[PDB]
RNA sequence: UUAGCUAGUAGGUGGGGUAACGGCUCACCUAGGCGACGAUCCCUAGCUGGUCUGAGAGGAUGACCAGCCACACUGGAACUGAGACACGGUCCAGACUCCUACGGGAGGCAGCAGUGGGGAAUAUUGCACAAUGGGCGCAAGCCUGAUGCAGCCAUGCCGCGUGUAUGAAGAAGGCCUUCGGGUUGUAAAGUACUUUCAGCGGGGAGGAAGGGAGUAAAGUUAAUACCUUUGCUCAUUGACGUUACCCGCAGAAGAAGCACCGGCUAACUCCGGCCAGCAGCCCGGUAAUACGGAGGGUGCAAGCGUUAAUCGGAAUUACUGGGCGUAAAGCGCACGCAGGCGGUUUGUUAAGUCAGAUGUGAAAUCCCCGGGCUCAACCUGGGAACUGCAUCUGAUACUGGCAAGCUUGAGUCUCGUAGAGGGGGGUAGAAUUCCAGGUGUAGCGGUGAAAUGCGUAGAGAUCUGGAGGAAUACCGGUGGCGAAGGCGGCCCCCUGGACGAAGACUGACGCUCAGGUGCGAAAGCGUGGGGAGCAAACAGGAUUAGAUACCCUGGUAGUCCACGCCGUAAACGAUGUCGACUUGGAGGUUGUGCCCUUGAGGCGUGGCUUCCGGAGCUAACGCGUUAAGUCGACCGCCUGGGGAGUACGGCCGCAAGGUUAAAACUCAAAUGAAUUGACGGGGGCCCGCACAAGCGGUGGAGCAUGUGGUUUAAUUCGAUAA
RNA sequence: AAUACGUUCCCGGGCCUUGUACACACCGCCGUACACCAUGGGAGUGGGUUGCAAAAGAAGUAGGUAGCUUAACCUUCGGGAGGGCGCUUACCACUUUGUGAUUCAUGACUGGGGUGAAGUCGAACAAGGUAACCGUAGGGCCUGCGGUUGGAUCA
RNA sequence: GAGAAGGCACGCUGAUAUGUAGGUGAGGUCCCUCGCGGAUGGAGCUGAAAUCAGUCGAAGAUACCAGCUGGCUGCAACUGU
């Protein structure tokens, strides 16, 4: 069953990518929509919207820059079959520091680097380049 | 492996078996010619390879190769051997040559170290 | 391949006991406690800081140095004491060794040397308490195999030396040579110079602080004695030791070896028969860079190699960091407990998580900057590090707990649809066989051909009636149903699942699942039936060199039924289950909705299903929305080929056997896909005196000629499409 | 001179396609005498370790004590308290018995396995000449039943 | 298989308890649809087994009474005749 809604998105958004789709929709969600935020804030997608009141479904805007995929990898570090907790110390850097690495901290959901200058750590969500 | 499948089991590191276990992890064991004689070697090669069976100290019979040419060994002779196969199955090790009773093979010039042969004196 | 263990056992009350809590012990009472997070049992093992390796994570390891523990010939016990159940104490028992006047005694090197033994292997029966430390003492001092040193060993690390400069037509000899020469090779000899280290002789620190005897000052005291402290003076304190270091002498004089040279891997020539031999993994059958020797060269160098052992390379146990369609690997399928994971919103907690601080993380070691040994090794100052644990204070995003929700996951209800889904009973027709009879006559049957076999006692053929069992032609179809195995005439009775339409309802009730349980083709087993056809075994006839086979004639078990067992299949999609996302085309089957329904129509919308194919993935073949694509959860499984799914042990079975499941040993391969050929007692097409149609021969005779064989002194040598 | 209808068969060749475990390439691989090595079973045989039920009871410690003895303390000088030895009980080591468990070595004989230029007799790979293989059963590999394609050819 | 094998305890006296647990059950009391009744009640009687302490003997199942045990194997299944 569904039991990982988060890698259930990054997939959306990876395969969305890979169909070159326009837009991708999904069940919305908290999380889903910090993460949203935190990807559109740093450049890989376009806009996100939130729609329905008893049901939400996110709708990401996927992005392209040369007829190519902006997202080139995204992948899900922090599973329900293996959770990943970083101190600050170590934080991971996505491609030497080019991508970024979705940190959950006791602030909010934010980027590695975010989290590196706020002094915190956190649950890695995720890794997008 | 799940990482549940693994908690619950863990990698077993594969065990390597030695190629000499009648040494004991020594490097070198005495033993007794138990029977000196020769043997023929396997498929392509043809010889009259010289070997020696010997009882070693630990109680273990194993037979040994007798290398260089010629030797001197006979019943109840107490050698020494080490490690060392002969590609000859079943022989896994080597009668050292210049060990108290395997003398060096005479009339050795080049790697006589290998043979247990003194130096040539000028 | 050890699943149950425990009777002082678990707890309680009371007495005792200990320095101290305590089943530590006793009496009684309660009936517990441990265990799948591995109790119990078995094997191995001192633990740590650390060491080796590794980029790291890890793997291996625990010698020296330091901390902790245990032991002191073996077993037991206590005594003294602050501390022991005591290495150089006591008592007892045992084994052993020794003294004895035979009555009794004595001893414990796993302290330092040392001996015998074992082993591949590990050292002196040395000097001094001079320094540090220890015991005793007011002190002097005595004791100290701790310790400071020395002896032996290339065992390791580090440093230095075994000379330096010049030196040719490039001497000799050696090796090679196309015989020109090349190389060894400035290498040598010769000449000039030098003397580190070793050898002989002469100087010479530092490790030395103290302690002693004197006086002087201060304190104490009634005292200018004695004592304590503090200055100064004098004579001394070194095992190492002939020290380190320095100076002088003489003379190249005393000092280079080991391995390798086919590829991996730096380094090539000559000479002597798959033998001798080499080999870490892939040479030698008469011009071997692979054997052995020589010349030359390469690499290390007071060392060099081999062996043994650990890690690396090995992503080859893959946490970092692997796989399971065909290379090893998806349980035959399903239900399901423990376990793992879990849609969405709010509040709360602060367990995981994160932040800060405190305590700790012994010293040494590792690393960084310096210092001292002439440099280095080594020693050492300071720092960093010790990635860890605990506590305290906060954060609340995520995971978890708690409380209340929500409907989209999961289920319930309503109405229908399709179906070889299952269990029970009945019945129908075609056909085979058999029994009886009629007609009828010489064959039938079978095969490549035959024969065995049946038949003149009337077969086979045909017609009529009857009996019995089994399976259900056509429909029928990369069609349907079922978790899988499987399910096929028609009818009735009982019964499970799936799907669709529109709603209502519950509100995470879910997914997966070790062990467990259930179902599980065929064959096989047990009991009782049944038995037409087919047909293991079996018999005969053929074929054949043989034919325990294929072929033929029969034929028992079995196949069939009821009830049990078995639990295995190429149980296959060689593809675990559940969920989400990702271009298409043509069909099949089964619902449902819309429209003058034009039509067996068109357009939507679900379920299952077949073929092709795009991106992607793959070693390739191929898979491709029913993924072998992109992901998530859980489970099973794999770690080279054999040995081997075997042996032993356990469980199961009536048995056959099933299941779990190694080891020694052995090889450098085993394997998958695809490629170029070759081949086929595979296919298609086509040629050739290839066959067919003909004519003439050869093989028989005599002779000529060549060969083989034999003979010989030789019957010269070669040719075997000879 | 004869004869040739024709390509069904023998041989050799050419083209294409298919299968292959062949590649000094079809004149190309399996299972039942000899030698060695490791190993299972095996009447037993000898050891190690260990469980249970007992017996035993040195020294020591502790409880009890009428026998012997006894400096400190008390006393009425008679003794007393206390102590010690001896005896005894409890615990307990060695040791002894009986019966099991497990591990090692061993054992006449026996079952397979592996290895070894060169021995004897004759399934797979092509449609391998009876397609192969899987489970099962019966018989110096074949046959029956079911299943798979990891079978070739199909005017 | 098995009573496998093997082992331990065993007399007497006292105490627990002037004789216990248990068995039996009078009087009494109560009820009764009344009798050879029901309930309660416990006097009296009887009485193991055990534990602890003591004690005698060379010996406590003391006499009579009352399995020998184990291992390998042939044959027959067995009780029977």
């Amino acid at each position: 069953s569904m039991q990982d809604p988060i890698a259930d998105m990054l997939t959306r958004i990876r395969n969305g990518q890979a169909a070159n789709k326009a837009a991708v929709t999904m069940p919305s969600s908290k999380l889903k929509v910090a993460i949203a935020n935190v990807l559109k804030e740093e450049g890989f997608i376009e806009d996100f919207k939130v729609e329905g009141d008893t049901k939400p479904e996110l709708e990401l805007t996927l992005k392209y820059f040369q007829g190519k995929a902006v997202v080139e990898s995204i992948q899900r570090v922090s599973r329900p079959g293996l959770r990943i907790y970083k101190r600050k110390d170590e934080l991971p850097k996505v491609m030497a520091g080019l991508g970024i690495a979705v940190v959950s901290t006791s602030k909010g959901v934010m980027t590695d680097r975010a989290a590196r200058q706020a002094g915190l750590g956190g649950e890695i969500i995720c890794y997008v380049a | 492996a799940t990482v549940n499948q693994l908690v619950r089991k863990p990698r077993a590191r594969k065990v390597a078996k030695s190629n000499v276990p009648a040494l004991e992890a020594c490097p070198q064991k005495r033993g007794v010619c138990t029977r000196v004689y020769t043997t023929t070697p396997k498929k392509p090669n043809s010889a009259l390879r010289k070997v020696c069976r010997v009882r070693l100290t630990n109680g273990f019979e194993v037979t040994s190769y007798i290398g260089g040419e010629g030797h001197n060994l006979q019943e109840h002779s107490v050698i020494l051997i080490r490690g060392g196969r002969v590609k000859l199955p079943g022989v896994r090790y080597h009668t050292v040559r210049g060990a108290l009773d395997c003398s060096g093979v005479k009339d050795r010039k080049q790697a006589r170290s290998k043979y247990g042969v003194k130096r040539p004196k000028a």
